[PDB]
This record gives C-alpha cells, structure tokens and sequence, in this order.
C-alpha cells in the first residue's frame, strides 16, 4: 500500500554530506508533500465513508 | 514541532 | 486541493551547500513519496468510480 506517513515524513532525519542539498529548500519542499499526505488521506476516508453510506442505503 | 522548516529554524 | 505531483517532485531542484542534506538519501526518500502519490491518486479515482456507480443505483 502506501510506504509514508505524514508524521514519517515531518520526522525523517537525513544525514549530511559535502555538497548536500540545502536544508531550508528540502525541508520547505517536504512540508508541502506533508500537507498533501494529510489532504490524500482525509480526500479518502470521507470517500470510504461515503460508499459505506451508499451501500447501507442500498441494502 | 508542526513543520520541518520550523524545527529546522529552531536548531 | 493538492499541491504537488509525481512530476512537480521530479523536476524540484534543490539548491546545494558547503554541507546539506546527503542527496543520495534524499532522492531515495522522494523516490517512495512519488510511487505513494501515485498510490493515493490510483485509491482516490477507484472510490470515486464506486461512488459513482453507487450513485447512479439509488
Ligand atoms: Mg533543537
């Protein structure tokens, strides 16, 4: 399924290195991967909610 | 911390 | 809504230091976070489908 988590992602340490990538641009780069993790699963949960309540509806 | 950027800041 | 995408992700360029984050590491760690954008659009667009379909019978 999915391999990451929001919290994963907001508390992954990276090692360092000489000419690594420069932290403010990585870490201002993952927070808005981290916002769209939290915007995919809430996206999903109301549509697995949702078809739940079409299906009971159905029955 | 709520953000990367802001823990970064911090340390 | 979304405000990234497999593509925006692979075309990021990050600046570099005298030391920063290991690129290496970091490209490995935004190679998974790629395939879950593709996994939560794949879950997204299946439910979406169902609840359509789900909509149409009642
Ligand atoms: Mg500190």
């Amino acid at each position: 399924k999915v391999k990451l988590s929001a919290k994963e992602i907001l508390e992954k340490e990276f090692k360092t290195g000489v000419r690594g990538y420069k932290q403010e641009d990585v870490d201002k780069f993952l927070d808005m991967i981290i916002k769209d993790y939290e915007t995919f699963h809430q996206e999903i949960e109301e549509l697995q909610q949702e078809n739940l309540q079409l299906k009971k509806q159905l029955e | 911390f709520n953000s990367r950027e802001a823990r970064r800041k911090a340390n």
